[PDB]
């Protein structure tokens, strides 16, 4: 692995001598829980939705309110 | 923003962290010069009223200086005619749980500013550690709007400074040490309305690519690479947070910044080039669509987080005057790109002891790796240069356009590194590597250097006891000013590097100096208040040299010279 041998443009990764091609099934498998992985995105979606409410409220009344339960 | 641009050309102002859209950190003021700086004296001071690291620096606009602290990110405004009084104060209430997901001290790189317009009164912008972007009235401090950008429950915080462009304020991201997939967001300044959001990894629609993404350099890679350079859904916790600095070319209408390291630090858990982590971006301001994207460090194995500042210049490249960006990375390469096309003009080593890479091949754009300085599971790699802390970190540096010279505060820190396997749990650290750090082979931990970025030529090189972390300020008085982690402010002559002046501040400096004119007199100001990554040991009372992600051991003498503090020092003749 010297970073100069490329399967495609912008994709030059090779496994090192002795290390595997794919990690799934190997001793270095990350074994990620698919639900843990998705948490971020869902937290972002919820944040985006509460912000959307704050903007809607500023547009309706002319007065900014942060707390969504007081809207 | 063209009014912001104009205000930045006035030596009475210091309108953004970077000074101007090209991040020159260069002042035309000459009252303070190489032959009288020895008489520079302290004129007045303020306390910020907090401890922990004080990064960034103050702003000055229309006779008002603006001050900001680390957590809980309090902000004060000071009329420059009545320096003892605080004109207004804003004091956030934040969940103290935010402290527990900051990797490397609760630093904040500071405020931004937009003048009055259709939106309309002048605003100060604050990114808070707890993930909010706040807009305050510049003259009164009143809270105008406040939105949620980052969720601390996911290890997601804000440390990097906002960035005002046209009618938009930009907000980066942080928490790649906690497996946060990085994203940059533009909010409308009137409204706080989300306009766009570009992610650092995953699908092309999430990356926000122009249809001509990398047109001029298709060998850098183009479409689908944010998925195909990872195995399965590993990109979802993939890093590339952007907590550093931006630049802007209003003629091209392009915003420039770098995406951070891939997650985890353990390289064996994320086979692939891990695009588009570690990437110098050129995005269109209105839409956020990338026109170019250069990956400096494919498949990162060193936490060379690619967030460092972008310094724009216009210089001759093969006899032709070309618009450039220059960029000294954590990986110890100083990159210069054509800032229109993204073509690579050079990538030289900031110090010849850099060893993870032999050289960058400039035709291919690829760093040719030395396998003897790789990291990988079941191995404790010794002697790697740079360390994760980089040969260059968060400091905004400076450019003298007469000399065609960049002046930089350089780290000289090397390391050992061994990964280990660990689960991802949202909210928890997700590093998976154990480090030990120590000086590079030159023996000391810092340098200050002057270089021509196009040719790679070093004009001068001087040593410093500690890594120079906070960035520099150059001036047409032939002087470069900076702060040291041991708590000095210093001035060297920009032609030779000859030390002309120093002063003993209370605490170490991890921010930059600024200068401005107020009622006909030049001043220089700077924050004193050590902390950040070099300071983690003294800040949190750590003894184990692998703690603080490896910094503790490299920096264990720092506590013999400085304590924590929090002040603003203003100097004049
Ligand atoms: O991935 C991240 O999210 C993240 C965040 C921060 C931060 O929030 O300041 C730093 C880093 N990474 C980092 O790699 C780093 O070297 C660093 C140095 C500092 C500092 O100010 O001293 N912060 C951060
Ligand atoms: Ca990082």
């Amino acid at each position: 692995y010297d970073g100069t041998h490329c399967k495609a443009p912008g994709n030059c990764w090779e496994p090192k001598p002795g290390y595997p091609d794919k990690v799934a099934g190997s001793k270095y498998d990350p074994k990620h829980d698919p639900n843990e992985l998705n948490k971020q995105a869902e937290s972002i979606k919820a944040m985006e939705a509460r912000n959307q409410k704050r903007v809607e409220n500023y547009a309706k009344t002319g007065k900014f309110v942060y707390k969504v339960e007081d809207i | 923003n063209s009014e912001l641009d104009r205000l930045s050309k006035d030596d009475r102002n210091w309108v953004m962290q970077t000074k101007d859209y090209s991040a020159t950190h260069f002042s035309r003021l000459t009252e303070i010069n190489s032959h009288n700086v020895k008489n520079l004296k302290v004129a007045w001071t303020l306390s910020t009223g907090t401890l922990h690291g004080h990064e960034g620096a103050p702003l000055v606009v229309d006779g008002i200086m603006y001050i900001h602290t680390p957590f809980p990110n309090n902000v004060y405004a000071v009329d420059l005619n009545d320096t003892r009084k605080m004109l207004w104060q804003y004091k956030p209430k934040q969940n103290p749980a935010a402290r527990a997901v900051a990797c490397c001290d609760v630093v904040n790189r500071g405020l931004a500013y937009v003048p009055a317009g259709e939106h309309g009164p002048a605003k100060i912008f604050l990114n808070q550690l707890d993930g909010h972007i706040v807009a305050l009235n510049a003259k009164t401090g009143e809270e105008i709007w406040k939105m949620e950008n980052s969720d601390i429950a996911m290890g997601s915080t804000l440390t990097g400074a906002p960035f005002v462009v046209k009618d938009k304020v930009l907000v980066g991201s942080a928490g790649a040490e906690l497996g946060v997939r990085g994203y940059v967001t533009a909010y409308n300044i009137k409204d706080g309305k989300q306009e766009w959001r570009a992610y650092a990894t995953g699908p092309d629609e999430d990356l926000l690519l122009d249809k001509d993404f990398n047109k001029d350099n298709p060998h850098y890679g183009q479409f689908g690479l944010g998925l195909s350079t990872w195995e399965g859904d590993a990109w979802k916790i993939g890093g590339g947070t952007n907590w550093g600095w931006y630049a802007y070319d209003p003629k091209l209408d392009m915003i420039y910044y770098g995406s951070g390291n891939p997650a985890p630090w353990n390289e064996t858990m994320r086979p692939g080039d891990n695009k588009w982590t570690m990437t110098i971006w050129g995005r269109d301001a209105d839409t956020g669509r990338a026109k170019f994207g250069y990956q400096k460090t494919p498949h990162d194995e060193w936490d060379y987080a690619g967030v460092n500042y972008m310094g724009l210049s216009e210089q001759e490249v093969d006899g032709k005057l070309t618009p450039l960006l220059t960029h000294p990375d954590r990986n110890g390469l100083v990159y210069t790109l054509n800032r229109e096309t993204g073509a690579l003009v050079n990538a030289f080593k900031i110090d010849d002891t850099v060893n993870w890479v032999k050289k960058v091949d400039l035709k291919t754009g690829l760093p040719i790796r030395d396998p003897e300085y790789s990291t990988r599971m079941d191995h404790n790699a010794k002697g790697i240069c740079p360390s994760a802390m980089g040969y260059h970190n968060q400091g905004i540096e400076s450019y003298d356009p007469d000399k065609k010279l960049f002046f930089m505060g350089v780290n000289h820190i090397c390391m050992d590194w061994e990964p280990f396997m660990l689960p991802y749990r949202a909210g928890q650290f997700f590093v998976g590597a154990t480090l030990n750090m120590y000086p590079g082979p030159k023996g000391m931990l810092g340098q200050v250097k002057a270089m021509n970025a196009v040719t790679g030529k070093m004009e001068w090189e001087v040593p410093e006891k500690f890594a120079v972390w906070g960035g520099t300020l150059a001036t047409a008085g032939d002087l470069v000013f900076y702060g040291t982690l041991d708590g000095f402010i210093k001035a060297r002559d920009t032609r030779t590097g000859e030390l002309k002046w120093q002063f003993q501040l209370p605490s170490g400096v991890i921010g930059h100096p600024i200068t401005y004119q107020h009622n006909g007199k030049q001043y220089i100001a700077i924050y004193s208040g050590v902390g950040g990554w070099p300071g983690v040991g003294l800040v949190f009372d750590l003894k184990d040299p692998t703690a603080g992600l490896g910094a503790v051991g490299a920096f264990r003498e720092l506590a013999h010279y400085t304590q924590m503090g929090g002040s603003v020092f203003v100097f004049s003749l």
